[PDB]
């Protein structure tokens, strides 16, 4: 009931999809499926388990940096960020403006202000 | 006896459910003919 009009286009890109997509469907038996869809999660869980050590370390990496950057005491980090950083809620511009901004005046509290979603790329009757 | 079918039309002697049965198999038969055709002609 709430379809936005535009996930409704007909356009020369969809009506290729649209075989893709009736062959996964249609065309490929529900137990070989089922097979694919068990090793698809358990190899995102694998994915994940790797991206949360990564955000960590880079939360140690920034409560480093800050220390030049504040010259002195300043050795937190921000939680903020951290909790950001796992939701994807990042630009990779916004990233490294406030990479600057620790580096150069500490000031750990200071976030760039959050990235907003992609919105649905059309061109024409093509796609 | 073998008159009454030889003089009628004959859709209207044969029932539905031999005609669903026919298709049954039919299409359970051909129905993995776009993913054999696409792994065979993909090397
Ligand atoms: C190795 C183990 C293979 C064992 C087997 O009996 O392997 C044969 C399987 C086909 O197995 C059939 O797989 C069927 C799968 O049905 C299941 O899945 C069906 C939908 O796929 C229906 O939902 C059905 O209700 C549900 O039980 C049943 O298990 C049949 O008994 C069984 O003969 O082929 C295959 O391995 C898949 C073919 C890939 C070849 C390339
Ligand atoms: C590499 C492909 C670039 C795509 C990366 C997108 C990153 C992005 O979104 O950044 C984030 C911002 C986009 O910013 C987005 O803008 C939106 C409004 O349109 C909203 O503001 C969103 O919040 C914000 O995320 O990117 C930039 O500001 C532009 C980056 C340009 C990078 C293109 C590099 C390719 C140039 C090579 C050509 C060389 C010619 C000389
Ligand atoms: C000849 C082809 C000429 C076109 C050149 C390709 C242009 C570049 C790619 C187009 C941008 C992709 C748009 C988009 O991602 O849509 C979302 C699509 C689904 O299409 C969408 O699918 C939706 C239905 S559903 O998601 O499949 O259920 C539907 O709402 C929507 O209209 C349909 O677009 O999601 C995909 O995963 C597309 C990935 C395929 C990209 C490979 C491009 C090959 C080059």
């Amino acid at each position: 009931t709430d379809i936005p009009w535009a996930e409704k286009r007909w356009t020369l890109f969809s009506t290729v999809w649209y075989l893709v997509q009736q062959l996964r469907f249609v065309g490929t038996p529900p137990a070989l499926r089922y097979v694919a869809f068990l090793g698809w999660r358990a190899l995102m869980f694998q994915v994940y388990a790797a991206h949360k050590a990564l955000v960590l370390w880079q939360c140690k990496l920034d409560a480093g940096l800050a220390r030049i950057g504040s010259g002195g005491a300043t050795a937190t980090f921000s939680k903020t960020m951290a909790l950001r950083r796992l939701h994807w809620r990042n630009s990779p511009l916004a990233e490294a403006l406030y990479a600057l901004n620790l580096y150069k005046t500490g000031r750990v509290h200071l976030l760039p202000p959050v990235a907003k979603p992609i919105p649905r790329p059309t061109f024409f009757w093509l796609f | 006896g073998f008159l009454v079918e030889w003089s009628s039309d004959f859709i209207t002697i044969i029932p539905e459910n031999v005609d669903i049965y026919i298709w049954n198999v039919f299409s359970k038969i051909y129905r993995t003919i776009p993913l054999s055709f696409i792994s065979t002609t993909l090397g």
